[PDB]
């Protein structure tokens, strides 16, 4: 088949170069959506969560045995989040989140504190690398761009983790 | 009317409309060419098939065309397709690759094309499903070019491959708005009639019989007993003893079934054939009697293998590069080395991989030949000869 037109279609519809790449892309996105539907809530939020995931790098569903120590950055006096990080040496921007967050009751802006969690049960988690997203949440006025180079974990079972 | 049997099935990604296309096929064929329609829910709720190996949830349906009788296979999940394809449990003379045009190609699509190439599926017809959800024809054109690229990628004639645009759901519900409904599925069946060739009958294939046992009486002669897999052996016909050692040439002086001495031995029959001027030291197990120049022995070959999980009786441990499992070919056990694919050095029980096997003894083999992999005499995996690796 004559090229150029294939290039025309690829450029027109989003496609970028090799087919295998976009195929893996689609597969990872599908895996994310499937996880969000399969585990607890799947409303409007699922899309916003989805924006935070980078699908070029592989995003896989995994089951985690108890006793695994994972940690997460959370604003001072803020409730436990759904996102977690494997290694403490990861920068906050790398996780697709603002280094600092809002602190309620105080209503003041304060650096996010790293908290250490352990698994008390066997829990299902969605492994994924963070996308480079803008972090308008956790800062009322500041919108914060994030590098998003690091891996993430997602589980709405807060009781199982926290 | 006279119509011959042909084996087909639906393959593709999840939720792309495999089962839906199946129900559409049986419905349209029932309404058009006559027959018994089938239910979506019955097929989707695929019953477990026990087989002789791992439990595979497989749905079998049947539908007749104008000139053919079609036996169709559908599976709920990709794992089912892996187990069903790699093992002989389902034979397809033609494959129907259904791909959602609205979503485009997906990992299991390309993986199913790859598996079709490896396991020996000779022909693939592509049905571009969910064409009702797409208003832009340019997208259909693009996805068409994409699936053609995938087919060309895995040695399928994608340029000449018949691609049909339509919607399995719109066809099943009997509306046929535009050209997408029952007309499209009708054209699909017609395409199955015109593109997919007729299966060669096992009795029309060249002669092939795995030697099960060998009886030799010094002065009287040697007779080899076993079950004829392919073709027909006749008295005074020349045959080749292939496998284990050097290929030998012989002549069938007689065919014996129980007490009876027959004019010939046909496929499916358990017989004992007398070999002229042969000795027991010349004939071993695993060797096969074949039509001259139809089969050859090989030691090193690329194959696709599926490892049994711990539940289905498989091992509790992954593989290495120096793994030396037993390989069961037809009627014999043969020790052989195995080479893992690039980037991988560990495979868990339940995975399917492209493995390069190098046997210690040459075995008469062909492309597409299914074989077993055993540990301590018990099956730990199953595979199929993807491609013979020549040494020249
Ligand atoms: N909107 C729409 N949905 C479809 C169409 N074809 C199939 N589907 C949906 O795809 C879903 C999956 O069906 P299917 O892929 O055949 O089941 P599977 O064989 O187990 O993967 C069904 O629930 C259908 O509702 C279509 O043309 N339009
Ligand atoms: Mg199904």
């Amino acid at each position: 088949d004559d090229p150029q037109r294939r290039a025309y279609l690829n450029n027109k519809f989003g496609r970028s170069g090799n087919l295998d790449h976009d195929i893996n892309y689609r597969g990872n996105r599908e895996t994310a959506a499937k996880f969000f539907k399969s585990k607890d809530i799947d409303p409007a939020d699922a899309e916003s969560y989805m924006n935070g995931l980078d699908f070029n790098h592989p995003v896989r569903v995994e089951t985690l045995a108890p006793g695994k120590n994972l940690w997460q950055y959370q604003s001072p006096g803020a409730p436990q989040g759904n996102w977690y990080t494997l290694s403490p040496r990861v920068q906050p921007t790398e996780l697709g989140i603002n280094p600092m967050g809002t602190n309620r009751a105080a209503n003041t802006i304060e650096p996010k504190v790293l908290n250490s969690y352990r698994t008390t049960q066997k829990v299902e988690v969605l492994r994924s690398t963070a996308a480079p997203t803008d972090d308008f949440w956790s800062v009322k006025g500041q919108s914060y761009p994030a590098k998003g180079g690091a891996q993430q974990l997602f589980s709405n079972e807060k009781g199982s983790f926290g | 009317r006279n119509k011959p049997h042909v084996n087909v099935g639906t393959i593709g990604h999840v939720d792309h409309g495999k089962t839906t296309l199946t129900a559409a096929l049986t419905k349209v064929c029932s309404d058009t060419w006559g027959g018994s329609a089938r239910a979506f829910d019955q097929i989707d709720n695929a019953p477990e098939e026990k087989a002789r190996g791992i439990t595979i949830n497989t749905s079998h349906v049947e539908y007749d065309s104008a000139v053919r009788h079609y036996a169709h296979v559908d599976c709920p999940g990709h794992a089912d397709y892996v187990k069903n394809m790699i093992t002989g449990a389902a034979q397809m003379d033609g494959a129907i690759l259904v791909c959602s045009a609205a979503d485009g190609p997906m990992p299991q699509t390309r993986e199913h094309i790859l598996l079709s190439r490896q396991v020996g599926v000779p022909y693939i017809v592509v049905f571009l499903n969910k064409a009702d959800m797409v208003d832009d024809a340019e997208l259909l054109e693009l996805v068409e070019m994409e699936v053609r690229d995938l087919l060309n990628t895995y040695d399928f004639p994608g340029d000449d491959t018949p691609i049909i645009i339509g919607s399995a759901l719109m066809a099943l519900e009997g509306k046929d708005d535009n050209g997408i409904g029952v007309s499209a599925v009708q054209k699909l069946v017609e395409t199955l009639d015109s593109y997919i060739p007729e299966p060669v009958r096992a009795i029309d294939q060249p002669f092939l019989m795995p030697i099960e046992d060998v009886f030799s009486i010094s002065g009287r002669g040697t007779v080899v007993t076993g079950r004829v897999e392919r073709g027909i052996i006749k008295v005074q016909e020349e045959v080749e003893i292939v496998g284990i050692k050097a290929t030998t040439k012989t002549t069938c002086t007689g065919v014996e079934m129980f007490r009876k001495l027959l004019d010939e031995g046909r496929a499916g029959e358990n017989v004992g054939i007398l070999l002229r001027g042969t000795k027991r030291e010349d004939v071993e197990r695993g060797q096969v009697l074949a039509k001259p120049g139809t089969i050859k022995p090989h030691t090193k070959f690329e194959c696709e293998v599926y490892v049994l999980s711990k539940e289905e009786g498989g091992r509790h441990t992954p593989f290495f590069k120096g793994y030396r499992p037993q390989f069961y070919f037809r009627t014999t056990d043969v020790t052989g080395n195995c080479e893992l694919p690039e980037g991988v050095e560990m495979v868990m029980p339940g995975d399917n991989i492209k493995m390069v096997v190098t046997l210690i003894a040459p075995i008469a083999m062909e492309d597409g030949l299914r074989f077993a992999i055993r540990e301590g005499g018990r099956t730990v995996g199953a595979g199929v000869v993807a491609k013979i690796i020549e040494l020249e």
